RNA sequence: CGAUGUCGGCUCGUCGCAUCCUGGGGCUGAAGAAGGUCCCAAGGGUUGGGCUGUUCGCCCAUUAAAGCGGCACGCGAGCUG
RNA sequence: GAAUGCCGGCAUGAGUAACGAUAAAGAGGGUGAGAAUCCCUCUCGCCGUAAGCCCAAGGGUUCCUACGCAAUGGUCGUCAGCGUAGGGUUAGGCGGGACCUAAGGUGAAGCCGAAAGGCGUAGCCGAAGGGCAGCCGGUUAAUAUUCCGGCCCUUCCCGCAGGUGCGAUGGGGGGACGCUCUAGGCUAGGGGGACCGGAGCCAUGGACGAGCCCGGCCAGAAGCGCAGGGUGGGAGGUAGGCAAAUCCGCCUCCCAACAAGCUCUGCGUGGUGGGGAAGCCCGUACGGGUGACAACCCCCCGAAGCCAGGGAGCCAAGAAAAGCCUCUAAGCACAACCUGCGGGAACCCGUACCGCAAACCGACACAGGUGGGCGGGUGCAAGAGCACUCAGGCGCGCGGGAGAACCCUCGCCAAGGAACUCUGCAAGUUGGCCCCGUAACUUCGGGAGAAGGGGUGCUCCCUGGGGUGAUGAGCCCCGGGGAGCCGCAGUGAACAGGCUCUGGCGACUGUUUACCAAAAACACAGCUCUCUGCGAACUCGUAAGAGGAGGUAUAGGGAGCGACGCUUGCCCGGUGCCGGAAGGUCAAGGGGAGGGGUGCAAGCCCCGAACCGAAGCCCCGGUGAACGGCGGCCGUAACUAUAACGGUCCUAAGGUAGCGAAAUUCCUUGUCGGGUAAGUUCCGACCUGCACGAAAAGCGUAACGACCGGAGCGCUGUCUCGGCGAGGG
RNA sequence: GAGCUAGCCCUGGCCAGGGUGAAGCUGGGGUGAGACCCAGUGGAGGCCCGAACCGGUGGGGGAUGCAAACCCCUCGGAUGA
RNA sequence: UGGUUCGUGGAGCCAUGGGGGAAUCUGGGCGGACCACCGCCUAAGGCUAAGUACUCCGGGUGACCGAUAGCGCACCAGUAC
RNA sequence: GGUAAAAAUGUU
RNA sequence: CGCGGGGUGGAGCAGCCUGGUAGCUCGUCGGGCUCAUAACCCGAAGGUCGUCGGUUCAAAUCCGGCCCCCGCAACCA
RNA sequence: AGCCUACGGGCAGGCGCCGAGGGUAGGGCCCGUGACUGGGGCGAAGUCGUAACAAGGUAGCUGUACCGGAAGGUGCGGCUGGA
RNA sequence: CGGUGAAAUGCGCAGAUACCGGGAGGAACGCCGAUGGCGAAGGCAGCCACCUGGUCCACCCGUGACGCUGAGGCGCGAAAGCG
């Protein structure tokens, strides 16, 4: 049957994007302990 | 003059259409003072408050003067009868002599083509709005302000209408359509004559859809329910209420008053 | 109880005898036929339906007879549910 | 040495199950170290409202070519969606952006919040929606509405030429709209042809024949032509469209009333440009030439697409902003704008490839899921159905043998027909169209496809309407009658209701436990109670705010009951709710009688009784479609039996109507009656209702149901009771 | 975290083909005028049959599966909630 | 009401949200209710090094480890997945 | 007259 | 078998807790009223308090044991 | 494919329509019967009450509606077969 | 206070009945008024207006036998009752 994932490159970046990251202070806090951890993306690759 | 259907199909034979003889040959509307964009929502930022409301027919909303004191002393003419879905009454359009055109909302026995006024001298026929301190005592009358300058906030579902019992200083007596006597001060104008459409409480929606087409989702009994979402729900089956009735945050609902005790708004109240 | 799946049916049986029938026998208030009761006997046989989930039971039509029980109230790594 | 311990390695099951749809394979010839599996040819099979083409999303090199087979491929592999390398995606007109707005997001002003932050008018963002200018062919191994060819357009900017008061994000018009059914005329697409153009072919008994086979097109400015959509023209007067208007609006007499006329599309026709089969010959995986100077014509069917903003009907009353036209404001009237021509300028992103799938979502080359368009022909009444088949694509990436049990998926059967069994579960029977004919009941619609029947193919003759053609031929759609022919059988294959009688529940269509429950549960129109006079009640939120609602008692919220019909009895004692400016009680506070602690005292500090003190509670009333409740023991009548009647006790009042061994009845398989040969089930009754009962509704009710029970007819491998055959294991 | 699912808001799209023939119009009949009755026209409906599409009733298969919900036959809705 | 050892305790002191609401040396706070005596401070404005905490980074040292250990990573690891 | 009220039963 | 309540004149009910004395209504009996009955009026009678025991000075009353009656309970697999 | 006497004929035979009747299916009318149930009538001198006839001790009757063991009671309007 | 033959329930010191003044609301129309009138019956009663029917008289003007009854049908039809 139909499965989770069914992709769509608006609703990945404009959820899981790098600027809403930036508007909420939780999403601030993510990147914060990405850029610490030593991720190689910040955020998920999208194109 | 309701329309009645033959039983050709289940759901007809009970089904009843109000009676759009009264509507003249307007059937599509005016515009720029007149529909603007009708914004369709159940709810408010976020989450559900109005439970059950949805779907529906898409409406535009007729832009009605409620507050008629702007065109006072400059006469109209009934130009059209329409159909208005965001209201249970008609509605008139009005060409005004000055240019204007505008919809009152459109009472009892109001023809096409006929005069009508707004103010002080305002003589006393079916659609003149006038204060409530020139019209005589015991005219019925309709779309009455609260307080002055406020706009037309009673009496204007339909057929229903306002009656004048007695003046009091600076307040005149209004018998309600819920048997209220209210004093309404003496500047709030009043249309008069009753609102009409009054077959409206005749209708009879037929079936489950003709519900849905007015936004109207499906209404879930509380008994039907379970203790987490309702005090009714629960039991093994069909609990008969457990408790006085109550509704799904707890207050009474048969018989437990809510009026705010100490409203100002109290000392001009006398009836029920 | 770090699992022994329970009634009933179906399929497949096997065993016990304190025997339903068939075989042999004593007594009879056994004339004969047909019975009663008891002893020997398990070699084989022990029907088809209506009702009910039923085991059982009660009916229908028969029959030489329509036997009782055990095998985890036999049998779900065989089935039904 | 153990922790169903952790990590790693290797055994066992075991050469066992499996190798992923039962659409299907065989041969010849190549290549090669090595071929069932790669290439080619012939034959066979499968899809063909797709298993074929074109888009969108997603995927991101999978595309093309060259060299290759370690691993990936459920086998092999010389092959590949795989490894190395190289090549490949060309735009003013397609899509998106230098255009617009919707939901929603954001948000100068402003309001709010311990902080973080939450709202919020204008604005801005926001798209398969509105707007907007390219059609047909040809080329590459791989791109084309992108390159090339022909024809045609759109913006700007600079020039001269001719017109006009020009002129804004401002005013107005327009953009601009539903659902369902539809008229006229075209187009797409399709069919036929004695006509036109063709390489060729007479096979096996016959045929040189209006013979067979193949093909008879596409785009195309202006200009006409045919359909069609939009719209009145003046004159004044004018307070409104938040400044101004000659515009719009509203009045008023004049002329039109029509599409006459202006425009604007669509479709033909059009300068000219392009394509062009079968078959044959070849050298490639893939194409190329000839056929051809190709012909390129006539009929008929015809859309759900076009003319589009068409028409009619209906209620549930059917987006916004910009572009566009017009109007005036500052300002400007050497400017500026409109029209025509000329030259110049025309940027950014995507374009390969898969795309109902081996490239997307499912860990897999997974029998699953995935939005839009084209989707031909013939026959079956119709059709996107079903069978066959064009174009096109495949034979599903293990095969070869055998012909056991057993399993799956099928086929058939003597005699019996449900004896099987929880149950006719399953499987059969019936099956499409036409024509007869059709019950109780009923809300007059229905029940109804009731039930039960008959006809159905083919040839010949005669004959009635239509549509396109001119009133005719032809081509096409519908009919009627008569006479015959063949077979076991004529919707001869495939697609295609078994029916009736009777109860239970729910009125009905609908909804639900994604993944064991689709129901009698939920919902539902409808009925009643109750709250709510508007800054409503209620809801979310600390607030602001917002929903309700841009609603106003015919409205909104809550609760129950659930169409409809006839009805919904008694109890306010207890609980709840509603109503009572009395009284009792009652907290902080007020109040100070009176007392205490210290001081040499003025004083300073503690407690502190009367009394005045709200809601709430107590108290008095009311209220059942509010929470709820609706009796016990005795005796009695011309035979028993029973008790209309009575006595007594208790309660707040003591179950009325209507139903009743019921979805409710323990004893119980109650007892009669019916169905049966036989009936713990079913139906109709009796009432001794353990333990029905009136809106947690009562009793009924036509129609309705993948609900539940009982019966009968038809039919059958369900069974007696099995047997044989088929295919995949 | 609402790319699955539940609801709603904005915006687009889809529903082959057959049946049944409500209102209403037109004409006739009727009346004092009506109601009303016939025809023809008309095409209404949480209408009927049935594909796409959405479902998931009964049975069989499947059960280390093709599949962590599948497949075949059968079945419900299919202009509407 | 919070803070202090202090949980209403005889509950001061220090801060406070609400209500009332002064004084400027004969002024005011405190010394654990309160009063008296004896004493200590001088609130309702602000700044102020050093000694103190920590180790992303550099160095030294180790009765610390030696590729299942030592950081998750000795190896292009916060990677593949 | 337009104008007021009293408690069972009895064989044929 | 479990828990709770009950048995009192002929019928139905009190009185039992807090031992000393048994009351109410209907009925029965006697007498009135009536022509006669019922209704009504005036009198009166009637109870081993289910039994068997023991507590006490004393038991309907308190305690136990049996016999009946009413109500509830009898669950999980 | 038979037989004939006068044969472009007849008989037998064959095909066909109607066809008594039988079969299947569905309606209509009527009769008998049926657990149980309703009310009617006559019966032995039964039980309960007093409705009506006198102002029958609430004038009576009536159509309708509701209620009650039962006659009946009451509401609305009517009647004189009462004052 | 109500109420009756008499009482009782009930209402009332929470300020009733009785009284005055004001306000709302519905239904029925005293006196006139009766053995009266009208209408086909059922039935019709304050007053005003509109719309409308039947009928009586006088004049003897016009038509000129057009008449009477009426199975059905159609319409009206107190009160109670139903939506
Ligand atoms: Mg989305
Ligand atoms: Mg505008
Ligand atoms: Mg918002
Ligand atoms: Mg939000
Ligand atoms: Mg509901
Ligand atoms: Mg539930
Ligand atoms: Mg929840
Ligand atoms: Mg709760
Ligand atoms: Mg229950
Ligand atoms: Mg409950
Ligand atoms: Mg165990
Ligand atoms: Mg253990
Ligand atoms: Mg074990
Ligand atoms: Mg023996
Ligand atoms: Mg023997
Ligand atoms: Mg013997
Ligand atoms: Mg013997
Ligand atoms: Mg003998
Ligand atoms: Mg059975
Ligand atoms: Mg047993
Ligand atoms: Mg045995
Ligand atoms: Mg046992
Ligand atoms: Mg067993
Ligand atoms: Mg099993
Ligand atoms: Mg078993
Ligand atoms: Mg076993
Ligand atoms: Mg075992
Ligand atoms: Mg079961
Ligand atoms: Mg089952
Ligand atoms: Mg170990
Ligand atoms: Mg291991
Ligand atoms: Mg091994
Ligand atoms: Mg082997
Ligand atoms: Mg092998
Ligand atoms: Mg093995
Ligand atoms: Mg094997
Ligand atoms: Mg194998
Ligand atoms: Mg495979
Ligand atoms: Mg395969
Ligand atoms: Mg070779
Ligand atoms: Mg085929
Ligand atoms: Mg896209
Ligand atoms: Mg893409
Ligand atoms: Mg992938
Ligand atoms: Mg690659
Ligand atoms: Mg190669
Ligand atoms: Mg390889
Ligand atoms: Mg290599
Ligand atoms: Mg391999
Ligand atoms: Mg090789
Ligand atoms: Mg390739
Ligand atoms: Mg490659
Ligand atoms: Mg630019
Ligand atoms: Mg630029
Ligand atoms: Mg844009
Ligand atoms: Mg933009
Ligand atoms: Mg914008
Ligand atoms: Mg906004
Ligand atoms: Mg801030
Ligand atoms: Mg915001
Ligand atoms: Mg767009
Ligand atoms: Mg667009
Ligand atoms: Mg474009
Ligand atoms: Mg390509
Ligand atoms: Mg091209
Ligand atoms: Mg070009
Ligand atoms: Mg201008
Ligand atoms: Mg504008
Ligand atoms: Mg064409
Ligand atoms: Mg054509
Ligand atoms: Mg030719
Ligand atoms: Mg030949
Ligand atoms: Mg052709
Ligand atoms: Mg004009
Ligand atoms: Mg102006
Ligand atoms: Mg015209
Ligand atoms: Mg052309
Ligand atoms: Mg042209
Ligand atoms: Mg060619
Ligand atoms: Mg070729
Ligand atoms: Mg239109
Ligand atoms: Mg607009
Ligand atoms: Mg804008
Ligand atoms: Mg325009
Ligand atoms: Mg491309
Ligand atoms: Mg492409
Ligand atoms: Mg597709
Ligand atoms: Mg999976
Ligand atoms: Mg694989
Ligand atoms: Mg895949
Ligand atoms: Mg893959
Ligand atoms: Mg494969
Ligand atoms: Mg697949
Ligand atoms: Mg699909
Ligand atoms: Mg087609
Ligand atoms: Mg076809
Ligand atoms: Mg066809
Ligand atoms: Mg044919
Ligand atoms: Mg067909
Ligand atoms: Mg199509
Ligand atoms: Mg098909
Ligand atoms: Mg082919
Ligand atoms: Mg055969
Ligand atoms: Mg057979
Ligand atoms: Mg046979
Ligand atoms: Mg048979
Ligand atoms: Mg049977
Ligand atoms: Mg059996
Ligand atoms: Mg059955
Ligand atoms: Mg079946
Ligand atoms: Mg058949
Ligand atoms: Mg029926
Ligand atoms: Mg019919
Ligand atoms: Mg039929
Ligand atoms: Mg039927
Ligand atoms: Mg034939
Ligand atoms: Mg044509
Ligand atoms: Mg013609
Ligand atoms: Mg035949
Ligand atoms: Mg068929
Ligand atoms: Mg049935
Ligand atoms: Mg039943
Ligand atoms: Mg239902
Ligand atoms: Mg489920
Ligand atoms: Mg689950
Ligand atoms: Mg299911
Ligand atoms: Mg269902
Ligand atoms: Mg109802
Ligand atoms: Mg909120
Ligand atoms: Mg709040
Ligand atoms: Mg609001
Ligand atoms: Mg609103
Ligand atoms: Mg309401
Ligand atoms: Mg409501
Ligand atoms: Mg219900
Ligand atoms: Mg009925
Ligand atoms: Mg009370
Ligand atoms: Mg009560
Ligand atoms: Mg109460
Ligand atoms: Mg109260
Ligand atoms: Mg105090
Ligand atoms: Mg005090
Ligand atoms: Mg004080
Ligand atoms: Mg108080
Ligand atoms: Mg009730
Ligand atoms: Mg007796
Ligand atoms: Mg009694
Ligand atoms: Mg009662
Ligand atoms: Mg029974
Ligand atoms: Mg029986
Ligand atoms: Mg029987
Ligand atoms: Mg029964
Ligand atoms: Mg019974
Ligand atoms: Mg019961
Ligand atoms: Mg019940
Ligand atoms: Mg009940
Ligand atoms: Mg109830
Ligand atoms: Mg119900
Ligand atoms: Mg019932
Ligand atoms: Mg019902
Ligand atoms: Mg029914
Ligand atoms: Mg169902
Ligand atoms: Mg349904
Ligand atoms: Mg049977
Ligand atoms: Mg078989
Ligand atoms: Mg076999
Ligand atoms: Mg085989
Ligand atoms: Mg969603
Ligand atoms: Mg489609
Ligand atoms: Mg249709
Ligand atoms: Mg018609
Ligand atoms: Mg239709
Ligand atoms: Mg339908
Ligand atoms: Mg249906
Ligand atoms: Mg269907
Ligand atoms: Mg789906
Ligand atoms: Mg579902
Ligand atoms: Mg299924
Ligand atoms: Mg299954
Ligand atoms: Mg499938
Ligand atoms: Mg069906
Ligand atoms: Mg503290
Ligand atoms: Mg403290
Ligand atoms: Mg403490
Ligand atoms: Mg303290
Ligand atoms: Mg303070
Ligand atoms: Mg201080
Ligand atoms: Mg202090
Ligand atoms: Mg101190
Ligand atoms: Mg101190
Ligand atoms: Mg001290
Ligand atoms: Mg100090
Ligand atoms: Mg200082
Ligand atoms: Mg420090
Ligand atoms: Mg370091
Ligand atoms: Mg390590
Ligand atoms: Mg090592
Ligand atoms: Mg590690
Ligand atoms: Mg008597
Ligand atoms: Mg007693
Ligand atoms: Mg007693
Ligand atoms: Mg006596
Ligand atoms: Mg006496
Ligand atoms: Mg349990
Ligand atoms: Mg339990
Ligand atoms: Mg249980
Ligand atoms: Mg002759
Ligand atoms: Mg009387
Ligand atoms: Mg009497
Ligand atoms: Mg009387
Ligand atoms: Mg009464
Ligand atoms: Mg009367
Ligand atoms: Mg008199
Ligand atoms: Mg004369
Ligand atoms: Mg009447
Ligand atoms: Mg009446
Ligand atoms: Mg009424």
């Amino acid at each position: 049957m139909k499965r989770t994932w069914q992709p769509n490159r608006r609703k990945r970046a404009k959820t899981h994007g790098f600027r809403a990251r930036m508007r909420t202070p939780g999403g601030r806090k993510v990147l914060k302990r990405r850029r610490q951890k030593g991720r190689w993306r910040l955020t998920p690759a999208v194109r | 003059a309701v329309k009645k259907f033959k039983p050709y199909t289940p759901s007809r034979r009970f089904m009843t259409v109000a009676d759009f003889s009264e509507i003249t040959k307007t059937e599509p509307e005016k515009s720029l003072v007149k529909p603007l964009k009708k914004t369709g929502g159940r709810n408010n930022q976020g989450r559900i408050t109005v439970r059950f409301r949805g779907g529906g027919h898409k409406r535009l909303y007729r832009i009605i003067d409620f507050k008629r004191w702007d065109k006072v002393g400059i006469p109209a003419k009934v130009a059209a009868i329409e159909y208005d879905p965001n209201r249970s009454a008609r509605i008139a359009l009005l060409h005004y002599v000055d240019g204007e055109k505008r919809y009152i909302i459109a009472p009892d026995g109001l023809q096409v083509g006929q005069q009508v006024v707004a103010g002080p001298d305002a003589p006393i026929q079916v659609g003149n709005a006038l204060p409530l301190r020139f019209i005589p005592v015991g005219t019925v009358v309709h779309a009455v302000e609260l307080e002055p300058k406020k706009g037309a906030k009673l009496a204007r579902a339909a057929g229903t209408s306002a009656q004048i019992q007695g003046r009091e200083g600076d307040y005149v007596i209004l018998r309600l359509p819920s048997g209220e006597l209210r004093k309404v001060h003496g500047e709030c104008y009043a249309t008069v004559g009753a609102v009409g459409n009054a077959d409206h409480k005749n209708i009879v929606l037929g079936k489950a859809g003709r519900s849905r087409w007015l936004g109207r989702r499906p209404h879930v009994r509380g008994a039907a329910m379970n203790p987490v979402d309702h005090p009714h729900g629960g039991g093994e089956g069909r609990a008969p209420r457990g408790r006085p009735p109550a509704s799904p945050w707890g207050w009474q609902t048969k018989g437990l008053k809510t009026r705010k005790r100490r409203k100002p708004s109290s000392r001009f109240i006398i009836a029920r």
